[PDB]
């Protein structure tokens, strides 16, 4: 009545093995990068990374929200909500050797425009991914954080006596 | 060491007839000394608690005053139960004194401030009256709420919480009496069986066997005082399901040979019906074809040391009742059949 | 390229500690215009081995899940049945692993199920 | 001393028409909302409390109307009566109503009923009958087993968790999302009744499968301020998984450090760098996620003020405590720093990693003349194939003290023929974004106060007023924190310190920076083993004298 496969089932061996192990808590991520040093040492050396980045977006339904909804979800809103946040802390670290092409199909989604509920982090990584590829300065004020934080801070350093550099350029 | 005796007593008469009706005279007097000796007791389980023959002494007094009392006649009086409810006596008292509604005003007044005294102590070192009661009220509520937001019977009744809880209640209150050798267990055992609900009591001292040993004495007890009892044991293996009654085998091969006696004569007084190709029992109370498959279903997924036993018992019936290799004709051809 | 990199050392914490004082004292003598390795020889003061041991250099011998040696005194201890594998594990990582795949099943103190690396048959008996 | 009944008196029709909404929280909606308002209903029963105390019972009828209903409603939520001190407090508030001498049948019959709810929260059997029955047979008191009955209820529903999560997309038992949402929000009123922190950490460890969160916030928010006001003392395992599900509260935590470093323990350093170290940060900052949000918050208030002493401090021990967990916890597999630190040279973080502990005082001149060729290579060649720009390879800078602190006082140990590195390197720390113009401008009004100093120094003890001449712009700062160097190396300073402070504490700003500056030398300096004792001592008293005045 309740099994349910899980939803990288149909992939490629490695890439299935990097997703199965960033599921295992924080220590999530390091895995992750160990999983990749022990794949580099056996037989295919090569990550197609852009095979997994075409497979991060690849769509299925879902039936969630009311009982009656049918939504399409790509794989990254799809699989542990934990392996999300390992994921970008893994691609941040990797992502010299990323083809941009497949790796703006991720931020396309993760930017998580017209959403109730949004992934407060994936957004946040978004924008960290954007500022660390150089296209996404934006020119908005786009930081990672909350307006609700950017606004507490800049109201708490308020009562700090500024400071006689010159750090903004008008 | 002597002087201790005279004071406990008396605490223990006062403290149970703090639940009982009389309380016009009790006044502000009585209530102090009570709360002063209960800090006197909570302090020496403090101070000399541990590693001394005057704790033994004192669990000689607790264990004979409440088998001189025994639960019979007179009062069912719960007590202050063992040496670690000296260190919360003043808490049953109090909490007794609120629901004793006999309490005179005055008294109840003056009670509840000396109990009650505010946040004018807010600091303490020690654990005072009022954070003790704290604590209780919190746990109260804190158990009301997990009990009906996320708690579930768990099926495996060796691994439920309570079933769980209720084998370790019994087990403390055995592993006193085994050692204080007063009255011998089995009369310990009958009379509960006989006093309270028979349905939950059978289910506990199951989960009780299973649980490893604390201090395996209790379980070792309970085997011999159930081998003692065939009639409750005749209602036991028919009253629990099937898994729980097959580990508690494999844990005690003293049980095995007896149960498989239970059901081989359960199974000799049916009669197979050709319209229907079903065995069935002729009274109300004769265990279904179903149950029966069900309980030596279980015996046979289990470890090898049961496994042969159970298989040779059946083979052994067969045998005796004609080797027959159709059903239609022995009960136990049609088991050995319906294993494959 | 030929620039200074983020750089540190695995090994003997005793051994380890004098190489990482005198870099942080020749860290200045980094020149872009030798190579890397003839920086790196005169700034820790040293030459290196050409494959002191080529056929047995390392096989790393780690838990292949959490690749640690000594997880809370366990060893790497349950391998696989592969010569293509070999890889060792912990008892607790490859229990919690392989509970979770719809692959496993269990008997009585036996798990059965797949190799993470390799996905073939490999047993394990708490 | 105005209103004492008005704004209590509404706040009461308020919350009585808030309890008959909520009514028992056997539901969803009633749970939530009473988790919500819960504390300020604990205030509200605070000022209550001291306005039922100080008067006295069955006389007044002030709000004495339905006070009875309300303690009602209360007592049978039993959300409200397992907060803090709820309890406690409608403990009190029963005690206020009850009569010693009850006249009319209306006070006895009060007084009766007051005992009645005492009596249902401490001492009622709402629980599942059999066990009720079995316990009355072994003769056990409510109080004697209730601990071990609920230690058993938690470890259960803790072990079915760990299994929950062990079993990950397998045919078998799913423990209920409901049911897991609802342990959560039994969580949240009584996390400071120890007796429940084992499940906690269960539920923080065990997220899941889900691309859902399962937990509502209250929860999340509830953990966290019980963390920072350290009511609860989980595993540090437990605190990365919070943190790595809930931005709001990693944010809630890092401004909680700002409040401390503004408010409380202004340049107490050894105060703040114990609240980091005993605070997870570091070692949940070894993720490289977490380092680059608690960053961006660092960075929002770099800009706020501009350059502010107290969060440059704030950095550098935060990045102390890092570095130490980092070198700690990372034998083998760790992330490469363009991975913390993206937004430069690798290069150049690894020359600023080296600390001063590990290399001679005589040496550290060599080291800041490095730093200086590397930075003016990034900031002046400031080509494609580099840092964005001067201000990242500044924020970098930041992030070790020892190196930025130590240029003004390895001048005046070099003050005859300074070397042009030096004054490069201190005129970028005080000033970034200037012109190449502006930046020899203000080494060479350094240069020249060096040869005043210089003068000064190989002279006798002197005034106040000859150093009040070339402190008297852009270039102000740089020269007051070089000034009190000055001051604090030379032996013809501990006599002219005060004759200087005095003048220069023009405002309170001054005063509380120059002490900042005094603190994180003092600290500087405790750290690594280098010392004047004269020097020490006259800080030491300095400051303490000046934060008096402020
Ligand atoms: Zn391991
Ligand atoms: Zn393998």
């Amino acid at each position: 009545e309740g099994v349910e496969p899980a939803p990288w089932a149909q992939l490629e061996a490695p890439a299935r093995l990097l997703l199965q192990a960033l599921q295992a808590g924080p220590e999530g991520a390091r895995r992750g990068l160990g999983v990749l040093r022990a794949l580099g040492s056996r037989g295919w050396e090569p990550f197609d990374w852009g095979r997994l980045l075409e497979a991060l977006c690849r769509e299925e339904p879902v039936v969630q929200g009311p009982d009656g909804r049918l939504e399409l979800k790509p794989l990254l809103l799809r699989l542990p909500r934990i392996c999300q946040r390992n994921l970008m802390s893994l691609l941040m670290a990797v992502r010299p050797s990323l083809p941009e092409s497949g790796l703006l199909s991720v931020l396309q989604i993760a930017q998580q425009d017209l959403a109730p509920d949004p992934d407060a982090w994936l957004r946040a990584l978004g924008e960290l991914l954007r500022r660390d590829l150089g296209v996404g300065t934006s020119m908005e004020g786009a930081s990672p954080l909350s307006e609700r934080c950017q606004r507490q801070l800049q109201s708490l350093c308020r009562g700090l006596g500024l400071g006689g550099r010159r750090l903004k350029s008008p | 060491m002597e002087s201790l005796l005279q004071h406990l007593d008396r605490f223990s008469e006062l403290l149970a007839v703090s639940s009982t009706t009389y309380v016009s005279t009790w006044d502000p007097a009585t209530v102090r000394r009570a709360l002063q000796w209960a800090r006197y007791l909570r302090h020496i389980h403090r101070r000399f608690g541990r590693h001394g023959p005057i704790r033994t002494a004192l669990e000689r007094r607790l264990h004979n005053q409440w088998r001189q009392e025994g639960g019979f006649g007179r009062g069912p009086v719960p007590g202050l139960a063992n040496f670690q409810a000296l260190g919360h006596c003043d808490v049953l008292l109090s909490l007794r004194l609120l629901e004793n509604r006999a309490l005179g005003d005055a008294a109840r007044y003056h009670l509840v401030q000396q109990l009650f005294p505010g946040p004018g102590v807010r600091d303490a070192d020690e654990e005072t009256l009022q954070e003790s009661l704290a604590r209780l009220a919190r746990r109260r509520s804190a158990v009301h709420m997990l009990r009906f937001n996320g708690y579930r019977e768990n099926p495996n009744l060796q691994e439920d919480s309570l079933m769980k809880t209720q084998a370790e209640l019994l087990l403390e209150r055995l592993q006193e009496v085994g050692k204080a050798e007063a009255e011998r267990p089995a009369r310990f055992l009958s009379s509960l069986w006989e006093r309270l609900p028979q349905n939950n009591f059978l289910k506990v001292i199951a989960v009780a066997l299973l649980q490893p040993p604390l201090s395996g004495e209790g379980s070792q007890v309970l085997v011999h005082w159930l081998l003692g009892n065939s009639e409750v044991f005749a209602a036991f293996c028919r009253a629990l399901p099937a898994g729980l009654l097959t580990l508690v085998t494999s844990r005690h091969p003293a049980l095995s040979p007896v149960y498989l006696g239970l059901l081989t004569d359960w199974g000799q007084r049916l009669h197979y019906d050709l319209q229907k190709g079903i065995w069935v029992g002729t009274e109300s109370q004769d265990v279904p074809w179903e149950e029966l498959h069900n309980r030596f279903q279980s015996l046979c997924q289990a470890p090898p040391p049961l496994k042969d036993k159970v298989l040779t018992a059946l083979e052994t019936c067969k045998a005796q009742d004609g080797d027959f290799e159709v059903p239609g004709l022995s009960i136990w051809t049609d088991l050995l059949l319906a294993l494959r | 390229p030929t620039m200074l990199p983020e750089c540190f050392f695995l090994g003997a914490d005793h051994v380890v500690k004098p190489l990482g004082i005198k870099l942080s004292r020749n860290i200045h003598l980094w020149d872009p215009e030798n190579s890397v390795l003839q920086n790196l020889k005169d700034v820790l003061e040293i030459d290196f081995p050409a494959r002191a041991i080529l056929e047995k250099s390392d096989f790393t011998m780690d838990c292949g899940i959490c690749y640690a040696y000594q997880l809370d005194g366990t060893i790497p201890d349950q391998v696989c049945d592969n010569s293509q594998c070999g890889q060792p594990f912990h008892q607790i990582c490859l229990y919690e692993w392989l509970r979770g795949l719809l692959t496993s099943r269990q008997s009585f103190n036996i798990i059965f199920g797949e190799c993470p690396y390799c996905s073939k048959p490999i047993t394990l008996k708490m | 001393m105005a209103q004492d009944s008005v704004d209590l008196s509404c706040d009461y029709q308020f919350w009585m028409q808030k309890l008959s909404v909520w009514d028992q929280a056997s539901t969803l909606e009633t749970q939530q909302d009473t988790c919500l308002h819960v504390a300020q209903f604990q205030e509200f029963l605070r000022k209550m409390y001291e306005a039922l105390k100080e008067m006295d019972s069955n006389t007044v009828i002030e709000r004495f109307p339905t006070i009875g209903q309300l303690l009602a409603k209360a007592c049978w939520n039993p959300f409200i009566l397992a907060y803090d001190e709820s309890q406690k407090i409608l403990i009190w508030c029963l005690c206020c109503l009850i009569n010693k001498e009850p006249q009319n049948s209306g006070q006895s019959k009060l007084n009766s009923w007051i005992q009645g709810v005492l009596s249902h929260i401490l001492s009622a059997l709402r629980f599942d009958k059999e066990v009720a029955l079995f316990t009355q047979g072994l003769g056990y008191a409510p109080i004697d087993y209730y601990p071990g009955l609920l230690k058993n209820m938690v470890l259960s529903l803790a072990s079915e968790l760990r299994e929950n999560h062990l079993n990950g997309f397998n045919t078998q038992r799913r423990m209920a999302p409901e049911r897991v949402a609802s342990l959560s929000r039994v969580c949240v009123p009584l996390i400071t009744l120890t007796d429940v922190d084992p499940l906690v950490e269960a539920l923080l460890i065990c997220h899941g499968r889900e691309p859902q969160e399962i937990l509502q916030p209250e929860f999340f928010e509830a953990v966290n301020e019980a963390i920072l006001l350290k009511k609860i003392s989980l595993p540090m395992s437990a605190v990365v998984c919070l943190w790595l599900r809930h931005l709001p509260s990693l944010e809630k935590a890092m401004l909680h450090l700002f409040e401390k470093l503004i408010s409380s323990e202004r340049n107490c350093l050894r105060r703040i760098e114990c609240f980091i170290k005993d605070s997870s940060l570091p070692q949940a900052a070894c993720h490289p996620a977490i380092f680059r949000v608690v960053d961006e918050m660092f960075r929002c208030a770099l800009l706020e003020t501009d350059g502010a002493l107290e969060i440059i401090a704030t950095i550098q021990v935060f990045t102390q405590c890092f570095v130490e967990a980092l070198e700690k916890a990372s034998k083998q597999l760790r992330f490469a720093l363009k991975t913390y630190f993206p937004y430069t040279s690798p290069s150049l973080a690894m020359v600023l990693l080296q600390d001063p502990q590990d290399i001679p005082r005589g040496h550290w001149l060599q080291t800041l003349k490095h730093i200086s060729e590397l930075l003016r290579e990034a900031v002046e060649d400031q080509t494609h194939g580099s840092c964005g720009g001067p201000f990242e390879s500044w924020f970098l800078f930041i992030h070790f003290g020892g190196w930025a602190e130590m240029v003004a006082e390895q001048l005046l140990m070099s003050a005859a023929e300074p070397p042009t590195a030096l004054l490069w390197l201190l005129a970028f720390y005080y000033g970034p974004r200037d012109g190449r113009q502006q930046r020899a401008q203000t080494m060479v009004q350094v240069k020249a106060v060096l040869g005043h100093l210089l003068a000064m120094s190989r002279s006798s003890s002197l005034s106040a007023q000859d150093l009040q001449t070339v402190a008297g712009a852009p270039a102000q700062q740089l020269i007051r924190h070089l000034l009190l160097n000055f001051l604090l190396w030379a032996p013809g300073g501990h006599t002219i310190a005060w004759d200087v402070i005095t003048l220069m504490a023009h405002t309170a700003e001054i005063t509380h920076e120059i002490i900042g500056f005094l603190d994180q030398t003092l600290y500087r300096w405790n750290r690594l083993g280098i010392e004047s004792p004269r020097s020490e001592k006259l800080a030491r008293e300095l400051l303490k004298e000046l934060r008096t005045q402020v």
